[PDB]
């Protein structure tokens, strides 16, 4: 009731929160869930986690939604944004229910925080031409690297890459990428593929039908693109879908936003200690929430940290003093715990990545600030 | 129907490793302290064995066996108990690894007494010779810091790191004669803080007189030893008085016959019984000091401090009695009044003034000047001194995995035993680091790299454990240094101690109430 | 300094007018105290009962 | 606190402290028992953290020292 009832959604988001910090990066950890029906489900994606579990806490419930909007855009890394809005909610104990902050005072402050914070990733951005066809390669991949198709993917994303550039072209470079559409037959080997330029059913050169248990092939000439995929294994189809059909999103944020973050985690380093240093020019009462929004930002990668066994008070002592000093380049490295910096490293992520994680998680954020308790027994 | 019998697992470890997660968190320097509170609010706050084990009570047998083993461990080292503890800790989770597969609880057991032979082996190669007689504090003050480190704070370890090392030093001479029996001396009071105390190189009383113009602060005086008391008494009141005023005149011309009229030459006395106020303005106007109500004890120690004799009637006079003193000087705490006799020719023993204000403050510094001072003591006995910081058991448990049947041709029963000793011998440096927010395996890993590089370097070196950096060091560098007599009754102590937990399979309970 | 009567608006007042002044010995042996048994309480491990 | 009866062995360490600020001064104990409270407050977050007492109680006698020149 009143307070009360906010210490309680803050809890259930915390809870949610701390089970998904090991989720992210590629030596993400699993969980293991039981239900009162008996049955296990194991897996590191924390999407099928939040559908499957049904929670009794009803902030927990409005997670869910967020995070199928999170998986609407990309789904590869952006589960564990939902961290990000439960360390506000911790962050405001020491000043809602103990200094009485009012919940608009810091949503005001989150306002100026998600405009600050734009500013912030205008900062680490880092543009980069569309046209090669190499430097594009090795950007589908940096989610691959949490998969054993890494190998497989010399033949798989470069059938991705040509696909799009064919449905999107320009117009701005708004279109629709959704007029492609791709086959799946099962069996045989992950290297053999299919490249086919038109439309699968002026002047053609040829036309053949070869054999194929599932269908015919047709040709048809155009004045739209398909793709015909044939899997190494049976139920294998389902994760290449993840690694081509999800990772169009890939695709997609390089058109829209060119601009290069640092990747796995590394991009908020240089968020949190910019963040400290304009709230020292607010100079005003809601410097004090405006500041610790910085001690939320530093959370996300203690995950990389509790990912790689390091201790996240020392190794960022020198880590955050790279970001504020040096330059915001640096990045952190996930697999060993190690201060190897993003320019070696050979991932960048679009800036949309995180422009959408800020964005979505301040939204997410001052609703259930704006909640001042939660009844039951209605009985709709 | 058969069977039955009995079966040889944790069950009988619950007792004994009860002790071992409790004993851990204070175990270093880093460590945590322990309160005992009672039922009317008094608190004792320490870590040492003696409330880890006789004041602590708990439903577990085994700690009374643990308890009466420490009071070797108390007597000769009393600093770090629970370094043994966690020896046999770690060896009982040895047993499910060993003698669940089949190995007799017997067949451990000659693994423990091979390597006590092979540690007193290991032990006399690594000892350091070093000779007391050249009175160096350098090894001196290294000694007392590592002590007070692991006991008091840092700002209590530099006031009474030279504290420490003059009061044993008063004592000890070219003949290594140190007596702890006769010089205790322990002043139990509440004033100011305890990073105000001060060393006193001579008996302090804790008996004064409340005349107002008794001199506090004296150059010297010579102290006159009396067991009876001259006074007015209830009793023919002149027949007493008589008696009382003729000795007065005595101890007036024995202050003429030392020539007291000198300034550089005073005078006092000290009596048993109480003192007429009225009689004390005859003092008062000769500038003597008086003192009344004296214990026995004190009066008895007053001979051998001060140097003179100790007198019973006040007729029999000589210039023997009088003693000598340096510095004389009287401070009014409370309703009593101490006296400071200091700088005399030739102290035989010595104090530490104690101060602090809650009674955990004191109890806190009680035992950790008297187990300081009994560390330094042992280094003086002593000839040589035992590189610490870890650096003994780091390279102990080496030197048993090169040498197994090269040398103790082990044929493979025993080779368990011997094997599970220097498992536990790296848990000791383990919980220091632990204690220190360090990670335990990655700090010793680095530690066991730079042994490596020390055998192919063709020369005598000893590798060190710093728990602030996290690297290896130089235990000369460091400053920590272990006495003979410390570790010679500990391993010897941790063989027995652990062997006796091992050898019990089953438990009954029956007996005579 | 702060002085809230009828200034709670302003929120600064001068002390020298006013004499509004702060102890420095007791302010010497307040971080003294504090700080003492601040380390205390960390320092606390379990609680021990003796024959009771 | 003195008069109050606290069944808590463990909080019994600020009672006995305000001994301590009566004999030396014997002014200021509402002062020391908010600083002395607030000191344990604020370490609470840092004990959330994962930070060991180490830094925490060196972290005090460093600040302590660094208050006695400024004043």
């Amino acid at each position: 009731t009143g307070r009360q009832a906010q210490i309680s959604n803050i809890t259930a988001a915390k809870a949610v929160a701390d089970v998904i910090r090991t989720c992210l990066g590629p030596k993400a950890m699993l969980k293991m869930l039981l239900d009162p029906m008996g049955g296990l489900v194991l897996t590191n994606d924390g999407h099928a986690i939040l559908r499957e579990i049904d929670v009794a806490h009803p902030a927990a419930k409005s997670m869910l939604e967020l995070s199928r909007t999170q998986d609407e855009e990309v789904g590869d890394g952006t589960t564990t944004v939902i961290i990000l809005a439960g360390e506000i909610l911790a962050q405001c104990a020491p000043y809602l229910i103990e200094k009485n902050i009012h919940p608009v005072i810091i949503i005001q402050a989150l306002k100026k925080a998600l405009t600050d914070a734009l500013e912030v990733i205008k900062q680490v951005s880092k543009p980069v031409d569309v046209e090669n066809d190499a430097a594009m390669k090795k950007l589908i991949q940096a989610s691959i690297g949490t998969k054993y198709v890494i190998h497989w993917s010399e033949k798989m994303c470069e059938l991705a890459l040509d696909a799009v550039k064919t449905v999107r072209k320009d117009l701005f470079e708004i279109d629709i990428k959704r007029y492609v559409r791709v086959e799946k037959i099962p069996g045989g080997d992950v290297l053999d593929s299919r490249v086919l330029k038109g439309v699968l059913l002026t002047n053609c050169g040829l036309f053949k039908v070869e054999m194929i248990g599932d269908e015919y092939f047709s040709f048809l000439d155009n004045c739209a693109c398909t793709i015909m995929l044939r899997g190494g294994s049976k139920d294998i189809l389902n994760e290449i879908d993840r690694n081509l059909q999800d990772a169009m999103a890939v695709a997609r944020n390089v058109m829209l936003s060119p601009s290069l973050s640092p990747g796995g985690g590394a991009t908020e380093m240089a968020v949190s200690v910019k963040l400290a240093e304009k709230a020292k020019q607010l100079e005003g009462i809601q410097q004090w929430p405006y500041q610790a929004v910085a001690d939320a930002m530093e959370c996300i990668p203690r995950t990389l940290i509790q990912n790689a066994g390091g201790d996240p008070i020392r190794l960022l002592s020198q880590l955050r003093a790279k970001h504020a000093q040096g330059n915001f380049t640096t990045g952190i490295d996930g697999d060993k715990g190690k201060i190897v910096d993003m320019v070696s490293y050979g991932i960048w992520e679009p800036e949309v990545i995180k422009q959408q994680s800020v964005k979505t998680a301040i939204e997410s954020a001052c609703l259930l600030l704006r909640v001042d308790d939660i009844v039951s027994g209605v009985r709709k | 129907e058969s069977l039955r019998r009995d079966a040889a697992l944790k069950v009988n470890v619950t007792s004994a490793e009860g002790l071992q997660s409790v004993l851990e968190t204070n175990l270093g320097p880093k460590g945590t302290l322990k309160m005992l509170v009672d039922g009317a609010g008094n608190i004792k706050l320490t870590k040492d064995g003696k409330v880890l084990l006789t004041e602590m009570q708990i439903q577990s047998p085994t700690a009374v066996l643990i308890a009466r083993a420490a009071a070797a461990q108390d007597e000769i080292t009393g600093d770090g108990t629970t370094t043994v503890v966690c020896l046999v800790g770690e060896l009982l989770r040895q047993a499910h690894r060993f003698i669940q597969e089949g190995v007799h609880p017997r067949i451990i057991t000659d693994g423990f007494e091979i390597a006590r032979k092979e540690s007193m082996k290991f032990l006399d190669e690594f000892k350091i010779s070093k000779t007391n007689l050249s009175n160096d504090r350098e090894f001196l003050l290294q000694v007392a810091r590592s002590s007070l480190l692991t006991k008091v704070d840092a700002d209590l370890t530099e006031v009474l790191t030279p504290i420490v090392t003059d009061a044993v030093l008063s004592v000890y001479d070219a003949q290594a004669d140190n007596l702890d029996l006769h010089m205790v001396e322990i002043m139990q009071m509440q004033h100011l803080s305890p990073k105000d105390t001060t060393f006193i190189k001579g008996l302090v009383l804790d008996h004064g007189g409340r005349h107002p113009d008794m001199p506090t602060r004296v150059k010297n005086a010579y102290v006159l030893i009396l067991n009876v008391s001259l006074e007015y008494e209830k009793t023919l009141a002149a027949s007493e008085r008589k008696f009382v005023d003729a000795k007065l005149k005595k101890i007036i011309d024995l202050k003429n016959e030392v020539c007291g009229m000198d300034p550089d030459k005073g005078f006092v006395i000290i009596n048993q019984k109480g003192i007429d106020p009225m009689s004390l303005d005859v003092f008062a106007k000769h500038n003597i000091l008086a003192l009344r109500r004296a214990k026995r004890r004190n009066m008895e120690r007053l001979q051998l401090v001060t140097g003179g004799e100790a007198q019973n009637s006040v007729e029999d006079l000589s210039p023997q009695i009088l003693g000598f003193s340096g510095l004389v000087y009287q401070e009014t705490i409370g309703e009593e009044k101490f006296t400071y006799v200091t700088e005399n020719t030739d102290p035989k023993s010595c104090t530490i003034l104690i101060k602090g204000s809650t009674h955990y403050a004191l109890a806190q510094t009680k035992d950790a000047v008297r187990d300081g001072l009994r560390a330094v003591a042992n280094v003086l006995k002593d000839k040589n001194i035992i590189p610490g910081a870890g650096a003994f058991y780091i390279a102990l448990s080496r030197y048993l995995r090169s040498a197994n049947m090269n040398k103790l041709g082990a044929k493979g029963k025993t080779k368990t035993g011997i094997e599970a000793f220097a498992e536990a011998l790296l848990v000791i440096p383990k919980t220091l680091v632990k204690n220190s927010g360090f990670d335990p395996l990655d700090v010793l890993a680095m530690v066991e790299d730079e042994l490596d590089d020390a055998q192919d370097s063709d020369e005598t070196r000893y590798v060190g454990v710093d728990l602030n950096i996290g690297d290896s060091c130089d235990p000369t560098i460091e400053g920590i240094w272990d006495s003979y007599r410390v570790l010679r009754n500990a391993i010897t102590g941790a063989t027995g101690i652990a062997s006796n937990l091992l050898l019990c399979d089953e438990l009954l309970r029956a007996g005579r109430s | 300094g702060v002085d809230i009567d009828g200034e709670s608006d302003e929120g600064v007042k001068d002390i020298r007018e006013e004499n509004i002044y702060d102890m420095l010995a007791t302010k010497k042996f307040a971080i003294n105290v504090a700080t003492e048994a601040a380390t205390t309480v960390l320092s606390i491990d379990q609680i021990i009962m003796a024959k009771k | 606190l003195r008069e109050l009866d606290i069944v808590h062995p463990a909080v019994k360490v600020l009672v006995m402290a305000t001994e301590q600020q009566k004999i030396d001064m014997g002014d200021g104990t509402n002062l020391v028992m908010i600083l002395a409270g607030e000191l344990l407050n604020v370490s609470e977050k840092l004990i959330s953290m994962g930070l060991s007492a180490v830094e925490i109680i060196q972290g005090y006698n460093m600040a302590r020292k660094f208050t006695l020149k400024e004043l």
